[PDB]
């Protein structure tokens, strides 16, 4: 009964201090956040990968799936990301509209392929006092913090492992390259 | 659309032609500790596919690069390697063959 109200708070706040140049969400890497369609129970977010870190200067897409009982239940987030050959179909709309946003995530507690993110906050350390802002915000610490022993993408946490640092960036700064468009 | 990891030793490096990166967007190259990244840029002029080349720093590093990115075609010459009998690692990768027969793609 109560969530929907909530729910509305939450993307009023963020609609309005996205509109604030000096307010201090810029820095937190939200670029935005809202509500699909007319129903609150499914949302879009981009975000913006940390500075200092090999997803710098870099948006990302997430889909956002919000259970009726929340916030007792924690929102189900995910990266949105594609396969190749639907990237590439994407790539040829290139009339450089809004922004470029990659589609791929390259990550150790990202899922390659289904976008699904390994972060304690959203696996039941999830808490009432979180929102969705402050769980996106979460994610990108993540992505400058990687957690090689917790991984859902072993290969990238594997580089981790081996202190191949130079690996792992270069092959974000791959990704990012190819796989990004509007 | 033709996926190809290229995974290139010191050795391995004669096989190497700027050719390949101009023409294959899906071309994907490997360097061995042994190759320094940005010297293989200016002496092939491949300066302009700066990502599309990985400069790993362990042997090790080379078949996680290879998984993570899950290319058709995977070329390679493990005889080239210092690591040897580790084949721990294993077939994840689809059409491994030695790097030798890079000209049949």
């Amino acid at each position: 009964a109560s969530t929907e109200k909530r729910l509305l708070k939450e993307y009023r706040a963020v609609k309005k201090e996205l509109t604030e140049k000096r307010s201090p969400i810029h820095d937190t890497g939200i670029v935005d956040l809202h509500p699909l369609e007319d129903g609150l129970f499914r949302w879009s977010a981009v975000i913006r990968g940390p500075d200092q870190s090999p997803f710098e200067d870099a948006l990302w897409k997430l889909e956002i799936d919000i259970p009726t009982n929340y916030p007792l239940d924690p929102p189900k987030i995910k990266f949105v990301v594609f396969g190749e050959e639907k990237i590439r179909q994407l790539q040829r709309k290139t009339s450089s509209g809004a922004r470029k946003v990659c589609y791929k995530m390259p990550h150790p507690n990202v899922n390659f392929k289904t976008g699904e993110i390994c972060l304690d906050i959203l696996q039941q350390k999830w808490s009432p006092a979180w929102t969705l802002q402050s769980a996106l915000v979460a994610i990108v610490v993540l992505l400058a913090n990687p957690e090689p022993l917790s991984p859902l993408n072993i290969d990238m946490a594997n580089l981790l492992k081996c202190d191949d640092t130079t690996a792992y960036k270069d092959l974000v700064h791959y990704y990012i390259a190819k796989y990004s468009a509007y | 659309g033709q996926s190809v990891s290229l995974v290139l030793t010191q050795k391995d490096l004669d096989f190497f032609s700027a050719a390949y990166l101009n023409e294959y967007p899906n071309l994907t190259v490997i360097l061995h500790p042994s190759v320094d990244k940005s010297e293989f840029l200016s002496r092939f002029n491949v300066q302009r596919n700066s990502h599309q080349v990985i400069q790993v720093r362990t042997e090790e590093s080379i078949f996680h690069v290879l998984k993570q990115l899950s290319s058709n075609i995977n070329l390679i010459t493990l005889g080239n390697l210092e690591m040897s009998a580790n084949e721990v690692e294993t077939f994840h990768l689809d059409k491994f063959l030695t790097n030798v027969h890079e000209v049949d793609r």
